[PDB]
């Protein structure tokens, strides 16, 4: 749905965000052990939370903001989310020509390009599978030429199936509120909404 | 023992359990993931070092398999005496034949030149023994009036 953003619509300032956190929320268990060791172990998911904070909103800034949102509970459409740091537009050229070997899994892409991507990537950027929702970030990055191996930290929540392409620009994380059960918003007297702050979570 | 029927064998059990009632202690505690497969009669030795317990021979009681990786091990105490069991006494003469559930018959008998020789039977329960000939239909009847 593509929650608004100033390069969606730059006509309604203030719906940038002034504060963007990525919860790096990994469940997971932990025991300490007396012999100084610590034993961990990863179960369930790792979803990407983002905190988004809004300023004070005026009546059209606001009222755009709640057709969104309205239109976002209404539908079943997961909230898809731009962040503009991580926006760096390296590696360029097009994805289609680049292929992914038959099954990879295990945090590890190694991914070939014949003529079509030029550029390299820095660790650190986010990266995304074309068919599968969720968005990865670089740990570390090696190259032989037309051969790439990218490491990512999420261990790979799909498998490979031997068509799955690169985006490396304009991914959008596939998010719903974990605000919507009280979702509400303080109508001041000097007639700016305030105090409204969204909790998103990845739903891929 | 409701399903033992030797009684040297069942003698050895006794004495076993005894032993092992005996020695009577239990620990609980958990140990992590590396000791999977801890079944619940398995042997370990426990070597808590301020208790004084180098090697201690503990047999399992519990084991806990969770989700996370620990397990909730619980012990009993079994030190090699219940299991190098002793020796038992020769049980063969005390032997109680069921010999008391039927009538007994005359002691004695033999005819002497009529068939008088019967001595009368030491089952108390008597009334009147039967002589049955080779040609007489009708079995003759000797009561016993004292």
């Amino acid at each position: 749905m593509r929650l608004p953003d100033p390069y969606t619509n730059p006509e309604y300032p203030g719906l940038g965000f002034e504060s963007v956190n990525l919860v790096d929320n990994d469940p997971m268990i932990r025991d300490e052990l007396p012999n100084g060791k610590v034993k961990e172990v990863k179960i369930s998911a790792q979803y990407w939370g983002i905190n988004i904070s809004y300023p004070e909103l005026f009546p059209d800034e606001y009222a755009f903001l709640d057709s969104r949102l309205l239109e976002y509970k209404r539908t079943g459409d997961y909230l898809d989310v731009l962040l503009p740091q991580y926006e760096a537009f390296r590696v360029r050229g097009d994805t289609k020509s680049v292929t992914i070997p038959a099954g990879q899994k295990g945090s590890q892409i190694i991914l070939n390009t014949n003529g079509t991507l030029t550029g390299q990537p820095k660790a650190g950027d986010l990266f995304k599978l074309s068919t599968h929702p969720k968005v990865y970030k670089i740990t570390n990055f090696s190259s032989s030429g037309n051969v790439w191996n990218i490491s990512l930290y999420p261990d790979l929540f799909i498998t490979t199936t031997g068509s799955e392409k690169p985006v490396f620009n304009g991914i959008l994380f596939r998010t719903k509120l974990m605000n919507g059960d009280s979702f509400g918003s303080t109508l001041n007297n000097n007639g700016t909404y305030s105090g409204i702050s969204l909790s998103l979570r990845e739903s891929l | 023992f409701a399903n033992i029927t030797n009684y040297y064998t069942a003698r050895s059990y006794a004495d076993r359990e005894l032993k092992k009632s005996r020695y009577s202690r239990t620990l609980s505690f958990s140990v992590p993931y590396k000791f999977i497969g801890i079944e619940p009669n398995d042997p370990i030795a426990f070597t808590y070092e301020r208790y004084g317990w180098k090697d201690k021979f503990f047999l399992v009681d519990e084991v806990e398999n969770t989700r996370d990786g620990k397990i909730n091990l619980v012990l009993q105490e079994y030190g090699e005496d219940v299991f190098i069991n002793s020796e038992q006494v020769d049980n063969s003469g005390n032997d109680i034949p069921d010999i008391s559930n039927n009538v007994l018959p005359p002691r004695d008998f033999k005819y002497t030149p009529g068939e008088l020789s019967w001595l009368p039977s030491l089952t108390n329960n008597v009334v009147y023994y039967s002589i049955a000939h080779s040609g007489h239909v009708n079995p003759y009847i000797v009561q016993q009036l004292e």
